[PDB]
């Protein structure tokens, strides 16, 4: 019911609070790298982009959960 | 009580050398000050008392005098506290070059009328206070006397932020590369620079001791030694995405606070049953402060893009 | 010399209609014309009289020997220049509501004294004389009309990229979604609107027969629909970066990233009116804000790549 929304939205929040620690790592190091460029920048960068996947990996998931549950409400 | 003392140094001065140049302007600040009902002008005649009483028939003791009686003529509350800082300054360290060199620019912050140069000389004359006999002490008051020749205002502000970044965190490698900036900054005619310092020196002050101070500070300094213009816009476009970029962090922490303290109050009142809607409705303001902070995010990373081609 | 004509034409109407208002007006009009030795001013005139004399006693030549008493009175060329084109337009097209419009609109540029207004109620009357009889020199009119009612400064000149956007590429499917688009952002009330729209009708422009001004317009009207500030700053700091950085595929994730944000907004505002009030639709919108917002972060990471190897 309300309740499934309820606790899609809280992980919903948990997933955006990281993206925002993310993303703000990623324009931090973008701004890094035009100022100054460096393979090692390059390098955390491809870091930050893979925790990034790793987050819509998780969004993915949600979806899913969301998903099985709305197939098993129209049956 | 402050009354008192004044008279009592003046009768304690006129005690010891009458019939003097020193004597007479001694006693006529004095008679000004006993007339006046401001505190802080009595402050102000009574360090000049006392240093006359510590230097005797000396240079020192004049330039405090003259100092005293035009910061006594001048209303400004800024000014007196600038004349109190140069003569405690003067008397906390006698013999210095750095009392000489302060008295001079407290004599110069007080014959102008800015608002701004009063901040900056006093924020100079307690880098010196803070910091005797220190290479940062002498750097700053040198920076201030600078800075009060400028007739830009974009300078003031600079060399405003130098000096702030320099008591902030004294002995840093920050503080000497502010230092260097903002001298190198005064010297130029430019007023771009003095914008990318401005700049520069805020991304410093709003992240100290981060990765992203640093990096501007040296994208800064390669700026200054450059000559192309088109850079120059560049790296101002670069500098206020990063100070966006800051305030935007700032902004997302909060939200991330505001997003844990709704998940502790949805836990609470689901096993309280305190319904549905209204948990419903806070989780819609949180959603919607987070993601207009993802959006100003994604915002900002567009303009970079922008700004990169 | 063109003394002579409007001399000659008003003599003429002169004996046509004797003891009227349209009759003492005409013969004003050619006594002052008479006096002027202006040769554009002489040639406005003679339109005026020559219409007068195609339709007598009609609305038309009323409206025209007023338009042209008004435009004796001002002295700027492109004025003038507007007010032979709205005749001409009223000889062209006799008996339509285009030319009466036009008519209209030409007064209503008359009373402004600023020029971007002059330059675009030209521009408008330039479209309606080039398409006779076609609905797009409509609804251009009725896009200058409310431009010249507006007193935004941002709105004169976007109506006036979109009415050059009209004439460089005519009865195109970017001609008319370039009018519908200055059309809904004159309708609205925010400056920030009309910025968004200005820079897509740029990036069309700038850059016609191509994806990315196919983009811009459907970002750019997916954005005047939406009443958040924040849409219309994003598409704004989006269109800015596409048009910085054109012929590139990095501008088309760009534009593609903004129009997945404003639908995962619209998803938001969708949920909202959900919430105010079924489980099944509520978990069904929230599946398909899932859905957009997987499309935004995949975006996001590929968008983030290719400055990667931008940088390198």
């Amino acid at each position: 019911k309300q309740k499934e929304a309820i606790k899609v939205y809280l992980e919903l929040l948990e997933v955006h609070s990281r993206v925002l620690k993310a993303l703000i790592e990623q324009i931090k190091l973008f701004i890094e790298l035009i100022m100054e460029p460096d393979e090692d920048l390059a390098d955390k960068v491809r870091k930050s982009s893979e925790e990034l996947k790793k987050i819509i990996k998780e969004v993915e998931k949600i979806l899913r959960k969301v998903d099985d549950i709305l197939e098993k409400v129209k049956s | 009580s402050e009354k008192e003392k004044v008279e009592e140094l003046a009768q304690r001065i006129r005690e010891q050398l009458p019939d003097t140049e020193l004597a007479r302007e001694a006693q006529e600040l004095a008679d000004e000050a006993r007339k006046s009902d401001d505190s802080e002008a009595l402050k102000v005649v009574y360090l000049a008392l006392r240093i006359v009483q510590q230097l005797p028939d000396t240079e020192l003791a004049r330039e405090a005098l003259e100092l005293a009686k035009e910061a006594v003529k001048s209303t400004d509350s800024e000014a007196l506290k600038v004349v109190e800082l140069a003569l405690k300054i003067v008397q906390q360290l006698p013999d210095t070059e750095l009392a000489k060199e302060a008295l001079e620019l407290a004599k110069e912050a007080v014959k102008s009328t800015d608002s701004e140069a009063l901040k900056v000389v006093e924020l100079a004359l307690e880098i010196v206070q803070q910091l005797p006999d220190t290479e940062l002490a002498k750097e700053a008051l040198k920076l201030a006397k600078e800075a009060v020749k400028s007739t830009d205002s974009e300078a003031l502000k600079v060399v405003y932020l130098a000096l702030r970044i320099v008591q902030q965190l004294p002995d840093t490698e920050l503080a000497r590369e502010a230092l260097e900036l903002a001298k190198e900054a005064v010297k130029s005619t430019d007023s771009e620079q003095l914008e990318v310092v401005r700049l520069a020196l805020e991304i410093v002050q709003l992240a100290p001791d981060t990765r992203l101070a640093r990096a501007a500070l040296k994208l800064a300094k390669e700026a200054v030694k450059s000559t192309d213009q088109e850079e120059l816009k560049k790296v101002k476009a670069i500098l206020r995405v990063a100070s966006e970029v800051l305030k935007l962090e700032e902004e997302a922490k909060k939200s991330q606070e505001e997003v844990e303290r709704l998940k502790q109050e949805v836990e609470k009142a689901s096993k309280a049953g305190l319904g549905d809607s209204r948990i419903f409705k806070k989780i819609h303001d949180v959603v919607t402060k987070q993601i207009k902070v993802i959006l100003r995010l994604i915002a900002v990373y567009a303009e970079l893009v922008a700004i990169i081609g | 010399s063109e003394k002579e004509k409007v001399e000659e034409l008003a003599q003429r109407i002169r004996e046509q209609l004797p003891d009227t208002e349209l009759a003492r007006e005409a013969q004003e009009l050619a006594d002052e014309a008479r006096k002027s030795d202006d040769s554009e001013a002489l040639k406005v005139v003679y339109l005026a009289l020559r219409i007068v004399q195609q339709l007598p006693d009609t609305e038309l030549a009323r409206e025209a020997l007023e338009l042209a008493k008004e435009a004796v009175k001002s002295t700027d060329s492109e004025a003038l220049k507007v007010v032979e084109l709205a005749l001409k337009i009223v000889q062209q097209l006799p008996d339509t509501e285009l030319a009466k419009e036009a008519l209209k609109l030409a007064k209503e540029a008359v009373k402004s004294t600023d020029s971007e207004a002059l330059k675009v109620v030209e521009l408008a009357l330039e479209i309606v004389q080039q398409l006779p009889d076609t609905e797009l020199a409509k609804e251009a009119l009725e896009l200058a009309e409310e431009a010249v009612k507006s007193t935004d400064s941002e709105a004169l000149k976007v109506v006036k990229l979109a009415l050059e956007i009209v004439q460089q590429l005519p009865d195109t499917e970017l001609a008319r979604e370039a009018l519908e688009l200055a059309k809904e952002a004159v309708k609205s009330t925010d400056s920030e609107a009309l910025k968004v729209v200005y820079l897509a009708l740029r990036i069309v422009q700038q850059l016609p027969d191509t994806e990315l001004a196919r983009l811009a317009l459907e970002l750019a009207k997916k954005a005047v629909e939406m009443t958040a500030q924040e849409v219309l700053e994003i598409a704004r700091a989006a269109l800015k970066a596409a048009q910085a950085f054109p012929n590139t595929e990095l501008a088309e994730l760009m534009l593609r990233l903004a129009e997945v944000a404003a639908r995962v907004m619209k998803e938001l505002e969708r949920n909202d009116e959900e919430i105010k009030k079924d489980d099944e639709s509520l978990l069904e919108d929230i599946v398909e804000l899932l859905k957009e917002i997987i499309k935004l972060w995949k975006i996001l990471v590929e968008v983030s790549d290719v400055m990667l190897k931008l940088i390198s």
